[PDB]
């Protein structure tokens, strides 16, 4: 799925039909983008077989099930209230989740697409969602190292942060994917933001 | 190099787009982790590896 934000009065978005089969929707609204548009990296919108439904495609990945739809169920996919039309871009399920979305940004204090914003907002905005970032894979190896007792040392904290987070994160809590995954659609808000500018 | 990844990310699906901006921080400014960038889209490494593999090699051809 490639939204490709044109100039900034409408857009275009590509998308898969039938078997892999390329299909493009022009005149896509950028405003209400909020409404239909999934912020999930789990999910993608494909034109349904009478093209004139966006409906939803759960992608082969771990993160939360989002939409309601957890393992891309026809009955649910082809239903109203789950799937976006095209010319009249509601969602809808989406719009709730994605409210959820706008909400926790809020809570984070990043700007969010429902409100006015500039280039420089949403700057500040991945400024301070890195910070976030940082902070969250510290708090994950602070929180973690207190078993220990000295198996750390100089033995442990060799090399790399790379290991070091791998290690860290397969005994983490469950709960450090949700908010990582909060963290990544919230990302994908701000990027949705920083392209409209 | 920073104006042909704009035009070489625009030739690549959205979510493998964000999983290069994520993971070399464009936008974000900082760096992110495999770790990270894997828990932020809910895959392996590997599979960030494999898409950095076809972005970088598009570099070329």
């Amino acid at each position: 799925m490639k939204l490709k934000i044109l100039d900034k009065d409408n857009a275009t978005l590509n998308v898969f039909h039938r078997n892999k089969e390329h299909k493009t929707i022009d005149n896509v609204p950028t405003a209400n983008l909020v409404d239909w548009y999934p912020l999930s990296n789990a999910y993608e919108y494909k034109l349904s077989r009478n093209g004139e439904y966006l409906e939803l495609k759960r992608l082969r990945s771990t993160l939360p099930s989002s939409y309601g739809l957890d393992d891309n169920n026809q009955d649910i996919i082809r239903d109203n209230n789950h799937r976006c039309k095209i010319g009249y871009w509601y969602n809808p399920a989406v719009r709730k989740d994605n409210l959820k979305i706008i909400e926790k940004a809020k809570q984070y204090g990043l700007p969010i697409i429902t409100e006015e914003y500039d280039a420089n907002t949403v700057e500040q905005g991945f400024r301070d969602i890195g910070v976030i970032f940082q902070s969250l894979k510290t708090i994950v190896v602070t929180r973690y190292l207190e078993g220990k007792t000295e198996e750390e040392l100089r033995i442990f904290n060799m090399k790399s942060e790379e290991s070091q987070l791998n290690e860290a994160l397969k005994e983490s809590d469950f709960s450090v994917d949700l908010t990582y995954s909060d963290l990544g659609q919230i990302y994908n808000m701000l990027l949705l933001m920083k392209k409209i500018s | 190099m920073k104006e042909q990844l704009e035009d070489v990310l625009d030739t690549l699906t959205d979510r493998e787009e964000n999983v290069l901006r994520l993971r070399f921080g464009l936008d974000d400014g900082r760096t992110r982790t495999l770790e990270e960038v894997g828990k932020v889209f809910g895959v392996t490494r590997e599979r960030i590896r494999q898409i950095e593999a076809k972005a970088l090699r598009k570099l070329r051809h």
